[PDB]
Order: C-alpha cells, then sequence, then structure tokens
RNA sequence: AAGCUCCUUCGACGAGUCGAGUAGUUUGGGAAUGCUGCUCAAAAUGGGAGGUAAAUUUCUUCUAAAGCUAAAUACCGGCCA
RNA sequence: UUGACCUCGGAUCAGGUAGGAGGACCCGCUGAACUUAAGCAUAUCAAUAAGCGGAGGAAAAGAAACCAACAGGGAUUGCCCUAGUAACGGCGAGUGAAGCGGCAACAGCUCAAAUUUGAAAGCUGGCUUCGGCCCGCGUUGUAAUUUGGAGAGGAUGCUUU
C-alpha cells in the first residue's frame, strides 16, 4: 500500500514553503544532499565506512550553510567571550577527559 | 502578542515529548537528550496506554502543541517512535531499534543546548514522496523557529538524516573550527544515536486513512 | 452562657503554666530565579492546613496548631547562606 | 446502608466536614496520652470490614506514633510499630487488625481492633477461635498482620518471585547444595 | 559457584528408602481410613497449555461445572462421592467437555454407592 | 481547529529572560564587563557601577527586597517586589491562598 | 601522572568555548599583547590572583571593577586600531 | 492453530466486580453534596467558572498524577457546576 | 430445617488505599524487582497484570487494599528406639 | 432536689491473663568486616555472622487483582528438570531466577457490604433444690441467610434429615 497521490495532497497541506528564491536559509535551515550516499555506503555492517560516510554528507551540509550563513550575515563563530549552558554537563566533561587521560598514559606508558 | 517568536514571518511550531507507562531508562535518556536539544518543546510522561491516540490529541490542545513525539515501549524492550502534527496533520510511526544516549563517555561532542542545528538532510528525502513526508514532519519538529528566544544563538551543532538500507540513520555533530594552513569544519559527535524503521504513514491527526505501508518489517 | 469567664479562667491556668515552665528564604530564592511564578506560588500555598481558623480560636489551641502544622519543604545551602547572612548582626 | 455512606465519606475524606472532624480528633488524640482504650471506634465501618464486632472481648486501642525518617528508611510500617507497641501495652488481648485514622504533621494515629482469648464467648464463636488457638501468639510481632503481609510481599506473580514464600526461606532453598545417593 | 558456606547449606538424602517407607504407610493408612474407597479421587483429562506440549494430555484438578451438569452428578454430591470440582476451570471446547463427560459417565459406570446408614 | 502555538499566560515559559544564558552558576561573566548575548549576538552591559557609601548602607540595612542573589540579567544584585514579598508572606501563613 | 601537554588529549567543548584551534604541529599563530593597555589586563589579572581571598566584599568588587576597566580600555583601543587598519 | 469448535460461556458474575448500581450511585452524589469540596477540587471549580479550563486541566493534572483522572475529575466537577446552576 | 428447577423481580463486592513525584534499602529484574519514609492524592461501562506494527491502544486473563485452613516440607533441640 | 446518658478514675472486689526458659528447625527487625578481583574503592563476601522481638510440633505460605497466548492451565507447599538459560553486571571478578513438563500431597471456606422488622430470635456473669431465675452486654447491631466462575426473592414439583 502505497498511495503516492495522497501523499503528495497531504505533503501539500502541510507545506510551509521553502524557496531560497523567497525564503532565507535563516528560516529553513536546512541542506539537502545530493548524493544518496546509499553508493557512498557499500556494506552495512562495516561500520567504520557507514560512520564516513555520514561524516562526508554532515560536513557537505554544514559547509554549504555555512557559505549561506555568510550571504546572509547571521552570526555563525560562538566566540570565545560567550559561556553558555551545554547539552550535556561539565561533569560528563571531566568524565570523558578523565578517561581520554587514562588511556593515553596507559599507552604511553606501556612504551616507556 | 505572546507567541515568543521575534521574527518577520513567524514559524509557530510546538513540540510535545511524551513517554508511555513502560519506558526503560534508555528511552527516557532519549527522551531528555531530544528535550535538550528541542527548545520549544515540553516534556511529559507516563501517558496510559489504555487511553486514546485522539486522547493524546487533546493532550496537546491542551499544551496547545502543534507537533507532538510519542514513545510507546513495547516488550519495555522496543521503542517506537510517532511523528504527529497535531491538529489535522498526517501522523508517522516508525520503529526505534538501536540506541546510544547522551550519555556514554564515546561520544566526545558537546554543544548548547538549544541552539540552531544544521538540518542535514539526505537526497532519498527529496525523491521518495513517504520520505518527503517523513522530511516535512521532521524539518517541522526540529525546526526550532525564527525568533524563539529560549534558544541560543550561535550555530554550533549538525542534526543529519541519512537512509541506507531502508532505514533512517540520525547523526548528532558538533562543528570544531580549525584555522586552514598556507578555517574549515571537523565534526566530532555528540549524542543520540538511534535506529530508526519506518512503519507507517496515516493521513489523520492519529487515525485517518493509511498511506504507506512499510511491507519489510521483521518485528522482534 | 457566653462561656467568656470560663475561657478567661482557661487562659490564665495556661499563661500561669507557661510561667512556671530557611523554608521562607528558599520560597524567595525560587521566586526571585526562574524557577516558579505567581501561579505555582499559590498552587503550592493551596495546602492540607489551609483554611485553617486563627481569629476566634484560644490561644492554647491555637500554639498547639501551630506547634503541629509544619509542612517539610526542601531547602538549600544558598537559602541557609542567605538566612546566616540575614540573621548576622553588627 | 449507614456504613456504605461511612465508606464514602471515608473516601472523600478531604472534604470539609471530615476535615474538621479529623482536626478536632486530632486535638483530642493530641491531649490524650500516646495510647489509651476506645470501647467504640472512630470508624466503625472501617472497624467492621476489618473484622470488628460488637462482643464483650473485642476493644479498640488508639495510639499516636512518631512519623518521618529513621537517610536509612526504617522498613517497619508505622502501622506495625503501633501494633507491636500495643502488643507489648496488653500482651493479654491478641492483636486482630489495625487502620489508620488520623495523622498529623508529627504524630500519626492508629486504631488498633483487639481480641480477648480467655473469654468464653469468644472461645465459643467459632469464626473467632482460629485467633484463641495459641499459633497466633503476638502476630504483630512475627508480622502476620496485614501490614505484615504487605511488607512481605505475600503476593502472586512474577513480580513475587522472591517472596511469595518467604524471602529467607527461599534464600536457604536456593542455597542449599542438595546431594543424593546416586549422583 | 562455590563462593558461599555450602559446608553450613549442604543437606543430603541418607533418608531416601526411610521417606519411601513413611509415604507408602501413609497411603495404606488412608487406604486403611477409606477401606472400601480408593485411595485418590477421580481426576479430569486437561491439555498442557505451552506450544511444545499441545499434543499431550494430562489429569487436571477438578471437573468442570457444565461437565458435571451433562454427566448428570450433582455440585454438591460430587466431592461425596470422590469426584474433584474446580470451580475456575472453563471448558472453552466441545471435545474437551464432551471427554471429561464420557470420563464421568465412565466412572458412574464402574462406581457401586452404598445407601446411606 | 488549528492549534496557534502560543504561550499562555498560566506557561511555566509565560516569560522567559532576554539574557539568553541557561543555569550557569554565575561565576562565569564576573570579570567580563557584559553579561551574555542577545538573539542577534549582541552582548549586554552591566547597568551601572554601586556606590560604595550605597553598599554600606545596604550591608548595615539590608533593603526589604534583599535575598543576596545576583541578577542574571543584570549586574546589580535581584530584588524582590513588594507584591512578590506579599505574595511570599501569603504563602508563608497560609491566611490567603487567593484573593476575593 | 603525566604531563597533558605531552599527552595527546583533543581539546573539548566544554562550558568554557574551544573556539577556533590552531592544526596540531603547524604554525601556532603569534598575537602581541605590545600595547601598555593589554599589558595592565593581563598584569591586573596576575595580580588579582597574587592576592587571592580577600575578607572585604568591597575590596573584591572594585578589584573586579578595575581589571574589568582594564579589558574596557583594551577593548576600546583595539576598536580604535581596527578602524585606523580599515582607513589604510 | 488446531481447528476446534468454540463455546458460548456464562456470563461470569465477576464481571464488573466494580460499581454501577443505581444506588451506589444515588448514595456517592449524596455523600458528596453533604461533604462538601476539597481546597484543590473548589479551586478547580472557580477555574471552570471563570473559564480557564485548560488552567483547571493543568491545575487538576497537577495535583492527581494522571491525564485520565484529571479529565474525570473536570467531569464531575462540571457536572457539579451545571447541576447547581439548574438549582439555582 | 435443606438441595435443586424456572423467572414480566433484584443482585450491595474492602481508601491516605491504589496512583504520581521523590530518598533509602533490596533484587536477575526502572514496564521502578519488592518494600519503607515524605508531598500530592483517585475511579465506578471501574481497577490490575499481560498480548499486539497490523492501524488503534481493538485482544486475553483476573478482581488488591479483611480473615481461617490439615498433607506432602525443614529439624545439631525434647521423650525414646 | 431527683434520675438518667456519656466520659474519666479508685477497690487487698470476682474470674483470668504477660513475663521467664528453650530457641536444632521457623516468622520478622537490624546488620558488619576479613576475602576475591594476585594493588583497591563499585561489586563480592551477604540481603550471611553477631544483636533484638515472637510460636509450634512443625512453623510459614495458601485458595489468584495467578500462569499464560494455549487445542489452555487452575490454592499453597517440597524434589527433578527448566539451568548456569533468560536477565543484570568496575560486561572483570562474577551474580543469577521464573513459566512449562514428570512427580509427592491434595480440602476447601468465614466475613464487611441487605431490613428479623409480623416481634435481639444472640451472648457474659452469679444463684441455684441443677430445673430455670435474675443481672449485665448490646440497636453506634448480637443470632439465622449471603460472599461475584456467586446469591437473594417468589412460584414450582421432586428428594434429604
Amino acid at each position: 500500500i502505497n498511495n503516492k497521490e495522497g501523499l503528495l495532497t497531504a505533503l501539500r497541506r502541510i507545506q510551509l514553503d521553502i524557496n531560497p528564491k523567497t525564503t532565507p536559509f535563516s528560516f529553513h535551515q536546512s541542506v539537502v544532499a545530493s548524493k544518496r550516499t546509499e553508493d557512498s555506503i557499500p556494506q552495512i555492517e562495516d561500520d567504520l565506512q557507514r560512520e564516513l560516510a555520514f561524516m562526508n554528507q554532515a560536513l557537505e551540509a554544514a559547509r554549504l550553510g555555512r557559505s549561506l550563513l555568510r550571504k546572509e550575515g547571521v552570526p555563525f563563530t560562538r566566540p570565545t567571550d560567550y559561556f553558555a549552558e551545554m547539552v550535556r554537563t561539565d561533569a560528563t566533561m571531566e568524565k570523558v577527559k578523565q578517561k581520554l587521560i587514562e588511556e593515553a598514559t596507559a599507552k604511553k606508558a606501556a612504551a616507556e | 502578542d505572546r507567541s515568543n517568536i521575534i521574527a518577520e514571518r513567524k514559524n509557530k511550531q510546538r513540540v510535545l515529548v511524551l513517554s508511555s507507562r513502560g519506558v526503560t531508562y534508555r528511552h527516557r535518556h532519549l527522551l531528555n537528550d531530544l528535550a535538550s536539544m528541542l527548545p520549544h518543546g515540553r516534556k511529559d510522561a507516563k501517558f496510559d496506554t489504555k487511553s486514546r491516540l485522539y486522547e493524546l490529541c487533546e493532550l496537546a490542545e491542551l499544551y496547545n502543541c502543534n507537533n507532538v513525539l510519542f514513545f510507546e515501549a513495547r516488550k519495555g524492550k522496543d521503542l517506537y517512535m510517532w511523528f504527529s502534527k497535531v491538529p489535522n496533520g498526517p501522523t508517522v510511526k516508525f520503529y526505534a531499534q538501536n540506541l546510544h544516549t547522551m550519555e556514554e563517555l564515546h561520544f566526545q561532542g558537546n554543544c548548547l543546548k538549544g541552539s540552531r542545528p544544521i538540518l542535514s538532510f539526505d537526497a532519498a528525502f527529496e525523491q521518495e514522496p513517504y520520505l518527503k513526508v517523513i522530511k516535512e514532519l521532521f524539518l517541522h519538529t526540529f525546526g526550532v523557529p525564527q525568533g524563539h528566544k529560549k534558544s541560543k544563538p550561535f550555530i554550533d551543532h549538525v542534526l543529519s538524516f541519512s537512509v541506507a538500507d531502508g532505514k533512517i540513520w540520525v547523526r548528532n555533530y558538533e562543528i570544531r573550527e580549525v584555522e586552514k594552513v598556507k578555517t574549515d569544519i571537523n565534526l566530532i559527535e555528540i549524542g543520540p544515536r538511534f535506529v530508526l524503521t519506518p512503519i507507517i504513514i496515516q493521513e489523520g491527526s492519529f487515525g485517518g486513512p493509511i498511506l504507506y505501508e512499510n511491507k519489510r518489517f521483521i518485528s522482534p | 452562657e457566653d462561656g467568656d469567664q470560663l475561657e478567661r479562667e482557661l487562659d490564665a491556668m495556661y499563661e500561669h503554666y507557661k510561667e512556671r515552665k530557611a523554608e521562607a528564604m528558599t520560597l524567595a530564592h525560587q521566586l526571585a530565579t526562574g524557577e516558579k511564578t505567581k501561579a505555582d506560588l499559590i498552587d503550592e500555598g493551596y495546602n492540607k492546613y489551609a483554611f485553617k481558623q486563627k481569629e476566634g480560636l484560644p490561644d492554647w489551641f491555637l500554639e498547639d496548631e501551630a506547634k503541629h502544622d509544619k509542612p517539610i519543604k526542601p531547602i538549600t545551602k544558598e537559602a541557609a547562606q542567605a538566612i546566616k547572612e540575614k540573621l548576622r548582626a553588627l | 446502608g449507614a456504613l456504605k455512606y461511612l465508606e464514602e465519606l471515608s473516601k472523600k475524606k478531604q472534604s470539609d466536614v471530615v476535615r474538621f472532624l479529623l482536626r478536632v480528633r486530632c486535638w483530642e488524640y493530641r491531649q490524650l496520652n500516646v495510647i489509651h482504650r476506645a470501647s467504640r471506634p472512630s470508624r466503625p465501618d472501617k472497624a467492621r470490614r476489618l473484622g470488628y464486632k460488637a462482643k464483650q472481648g473485642y476493644v479498640i486501642y488508639r495510639v499516636r506514633v512518631r512519623r518521618g525518617g529513621r537517610q536509612l528508611k526504617y522498613q517497619r510500617s508505622l502501622r506495625a510499630t503501633a501494633e507491636e507497641r500495643v502488643g507489648r501495652r496488653c500482651s493479654n488481648l491478641r492483636v486482630l487488625n489495625s487502620y489508620w485514622v488520623n495523622q498529623d504533621s508529627t504524630y500519626k494515629y492508629y486504631e488498633v481492633i483487639l481480641v480477648d482469648p480467655n473469654h468464653k464467648a469468644i472461645r465459643r464463636d467459632p469464626r473467632i477461635n482460629w485467633i484463641c488457638n495459641p499459633v497466633h501468639k503476638h502476630r504483630e510481632c512475627r508480622g502476620l498482620t496485614s501490614t505484615g503481609k504487605k511488607s512481605r510481599g505475600l503476593n502472586k506473580g512474577h513480580r513475587f518471585n522472591k517472596t511469595r514464600a518467604g524471602r529467607r526461606k527461599t534464600w536457604k532453598r536456593h542455597n542449599t547444595l542438595s546431594l543424593w545417593r546416586y549422583r | 559457584h562455590f563462593r558461599k558456606h555450602w559446608q553450613r547449606r549442604v543437606r543430603c538424602h541418607f533418608d531416601q528408602p526411610g521417606k519411601k517407607v513413611t509415604r507408602r504407610l501413609a497411603r495404606r493408612a488412608k487406604a486403611a481410613a477409606l477401606a472400601p474407597r480408593p485411595v485418590d479421587k477421580l481426576r479430569p483429562i486437561v491439555r498442557c497449555p505451552t506450544v511444545k506440549y499441545n499434543r499431550r494430555t494430562r489429569l487436571g484438578r477438578g471437573f468442570t461445572l457444565e461437565e458435571l451438569k451433562a454427566a448428570g452428578i450433582p455440585r454438591l454430591l460430587a466431592p461425596t462421592i470422590g469426584i474433584a470440582v474446580d470451580h475456575r476451570r472453563k471448558n472453552l471446547s466441545e471435545e474437551s467437555l464432551a471427554a471429561n463427560v464420557q470420563r464421568l459417565k465412565d466412572y458412574k459406570a464402574r462406581l457401586i454407592l452404598f445407601p446411606r446408614k | 481547529d488549528e492549534i496557534d502555538p502560543v504561550y499562555d499566560s498560566d506557561d511555566t515559559d509565560y516569560n522567559v529572560p532576554v539574557n539568553t544564558i541557561g543555569n550557569i552558576p554565575l561565576s562565569f561573566y564576573d570579570s567580563y564587563p557584559h553579561i551574555g548575548y542577545d538573539i542577534n549576538g549582541k552582548k549586554i552591559m552591566r547597568p551601572a557601577t554601586g556606590d560604595a557609601l550605597q553598599n554600606l548602607l545596604d550591608s548595615i540595612e539590608v533593603p526589604e527586597g534583599w535575598t543576596g542573589l545576583t541578577d542574571p540579567n543584570t549586574g546589580k544584585p535581584l530584588n524582590l517586589s513588594r507584591d512578590e514579598l506579599e505574595l511570599i508572606r501569603k504563602v508563608q501563613q497560609g491566611l490567603i491562598p487567593d484573593d476575593v | 601522572v603525566y604531563s597533558e601537554k605531552e599527552l595527546g588529549i583533543p581539546q573539548l567543548n566544554t562550558v568554557t568555548p574551544v573556539g577556533v584551534t590552531k592544526p596540531k604541529g603547524k604554525k601556532k599563530g603569534k598575537v602581541f599583547v605590545d600595547d601598555r593597555e593589554s599589558m595592565n589586563t593581563i598584569l591586573a589579572m596576575v595580580e588579582a590572583e597574587k592576592q587571592g581571598q580577600i575578607e572585604s566584599k568591597i575590596m573584591r568588587a572594585r578589584q573586579l571593577e578595575e581589571i574589568r576597566e582594564a579589558r574596557r580600555i583594551e577593548a576600546e583601543k583595539k576598536e580604535a586600531e581596527r578602524k585606523a587598519l580599515l582607513e589604510n | 492453530g488446531h481447528k476446534t469448535t468454540r463455546r458460548v460461556l456464562k456470563e461470569r458474575p465477576s464481571r464488573r466486580k466494580g460499581a454501577q448500581s443505581k444506588r451506589t450511585q444515588f448514595v456517592r452524589s449524596l455523600i458528596r453534596e453533604v461533604a462538601g469540596l476539597a481546597p484543590y477540587e473548589r479551586r478547580v471549580i472557580e477555574l471552570l467558572r471563570n473559564g480557564k479550563d485548560k488552567r483547571a486541566r493543568k491545575f487538576s493534572k497537577k495535583k492527581l498524577g494522571t491525564f485520565g483522572r484529571a479529565k474525570r475529575k473536570c467531569e464531575e466537577l462540571q457536572r457539579i457546576i451545571a447541576e447547581s446552576r439548574r438549582a439555582h
């Protein structure tokens, strides 16, 4: 069951107009990648290549949005003068710092 | 005018994130992660499963919310996510399978709680029709309206959507600026990693005619 | 009839027996910081002891009810510091 | 029908009239002692459904117990504590049951129904000679009352796998190394 | 798996023949009490619930009310002649109902009932 | 009917600050002349510098609305209004939850 | 116990911003604060660290206000220099 | 699975083991009208009379803990308001 | 006194208890595994626990907050053998 | 003035009851550490040892707010198996059930919710010629009937003491 006509009419009812001619990237804030990325992923199981493909797609979208944000003039670089709430706790930051330090110390201690 | 959007033309959008009565701690962590990421949203928990989906609709009407994100836990092991345009908008059911929350110490990424993300949509969301619908609903959900002042103003994180087999994959990355050698972006994963198998798309708010049935879904 | 004399005797005996023998600052902090608003304040003020007669009742019974009508609300170290600094005199 | 109406009052116990009555009775209980005798119950409907009988040998005792924490919580309920205090007070009687009657910001108030095992009306009544039997000595002390069963988890289902047949007995049964003759 | 004191919680089985002979004496004592009656009450034929054991059948707890009524044995008199009665069970199938009715009819045909006092 | 996504008068977020700064402790921005950034991205200055005599007088006799809390919006300490003080008094006493 | 500078631990985007970070091992940039005002700002922060704990709220506030004035003058001079460079 | 003929079972008396009888409805309503209202019930009554249905629903949910219970309590309070209006 | 059959008559079923938030304790078990303590506090086409993507919470199975009860079970103790 | 009703007390009044002991097994409260992880802190030891309270010849549990998805099972309890499975875990050390199935034994019931209302029909005590006389409890509810895979009430015609 796939009613394409009904899907199209429902999306027509939903649709918020998204036109670069009419509407700014500051508003719509969406980037559509040209590549399908299923070609970029040869095998589903391979975690490394899957992560790399997602990395590539996200990076391309980020660069495109960044260029559009310069074209619009909206601020984009969060300055060192700024401190604000994080999505995760400074305690979590301290813990991940501890884990990284432990791993590095173990490595170069094994070298020693 | 207390719609709390300071903008030329306002994107009045609201998300009500609801959880069910039997959600696992991992699913509650996922709820907390999306609640932190979505600043035009309201958290609520323990909706009785014996109630009705249009009763979810009056719940969203009570909270004045035009979008609802429903977390239904089945077996206490399998997540079901409902994205619905509340008043009379088509709704999508996906099944969430693989779960990774922000509290795991292998992500090594962090951003602003509520800052606007770069929405990185895949191409299949641009060709395929039911993926058209999913893209529209997802844009309306994670849209983070323009002049909404409960958001911080500097863009530093990317929410990327990408289908591989038949499944939507969600990724969250942080933009790190490093100056070029005689400044570009390195993306470092932050948080919610949850794998989506689309199941159904209904025309109504929560009922209505069925339009897409994913005839490749094998249930746990 | 009116009981005024007997109430006088009871109050005199109670006075003779007496002779012989953070939460507010926490609420103020919650109101100041963007945590709880006016509607929340009245909602929390509708307690089990709401509509407690206090004017026409005898002093001894009012003192007993005041001793035993204290609800336990969470407190904060910031509120403790604030009350200590407020109580600290010259 | 009057008991049904009383049950509805106890259901809407937060109403105006019930709040006033519990206020006045709380003042009276604070004025009285920690443990005292009632010939007639404060909530006759609750007493009747718990088993109180208008017979010579049934008594009610009203007891106030301190409420709050013991951050270690005292695993015995205040109801069980009140029943145990009643047992040490009148060791002669047998604790039939108990029910909450009132509460305050410092004390919680319970009424316990007690039965006299040495009165021959109680001996004759074949519905109560079971508690006349000697196996029911200090049921409150052995946790055999309703609060005891609730705290011991004496219920059926997969939710009560570890406690449906006794926690310590289940532990012992699972940790015994049984060795047969023909191994 | 010997982290704990299996030394204090080891219990042996040297009393197996003793328990066997005790059980035999107990059933013999029950027979002596109910000298002409059978030692065990009649029980219905029921089916194992799970899918792994559907095709196999076993003994139940007691007969259903509908089965007793169809067999013509009163509910209050069946336990006195030695028929286990289970009020919780329901038939839900003519096959099981008929099987238990046939079993009860065979019991009636093989039973001799004595006239009170 | 289509729901109009508007804060109600009773909503928790009915009034949200302009400072855009979250639940961060006030230890930050102590050395910086501004308090955070607004929507557009422009930093918000301290309002003014308190006088030494005024600070000494406040320490000697703290005002009625003094709470010892630094305002997340402005460098000056946050002070409760008279209506807020009356609300706190009414909540503490329990004599009148709702007026009239 | 080993030095974090030697340990190749990447910077993390906690509450304190990472900002823009130099590529590893290649030409870290040089920024000069040769200006007397910048000297005074950093020196005043150094003296704040040297003083440390003080028992007077007024003294702490005046210390903070002085070093805030230091940043303010530094920022004004930097803005003036940026305007001059834009002119040139 | 197996093909067996299903029978029709007798209605168990344990069905509806709650309350649906008119006598209990009478008793419950009479006890309501003799006893009165709780503080929160009266607050929600005031909200509904003033017309703040959303605010009343939110307050009821906050006091009770469940959406269904909040909706139900709003329902009884609404019929109480209607019955009082008819009585007046 | 008692068991039944039939019916143009009826059919009451346990509340600071469930439940929500929260601290402690405990378990293989955040659908909080069970319990206790604090705040709020229920319903009567009700409530509980389950099944299920199957298209909306359909379906299944039981009635919690009163109580009694021998036998199969343990037994370094008592009277013996 | 008098007499009730209720409540609170005294009596070297009459009749009884509670201590303590024992504690192998049993029911609860409370509750460690050594050790292991070749260091150690979560964990483990252990929901154990010590301490406290309470019975019996057994105790406890016990007649589903159960198991289950069945072509259904049908109180509790103990053995074998499920099984070192599921599940949880500095996912290290490790921890660790349950349904079902084969058995042993098997027994079901009492209440609150009703108006006996054409009759408190119920029960305690002392006084006895031991047969029946009082006193008191009690209507703020003692007898009979009834407890939801039910029942009540009439009619109805069989069958039991």
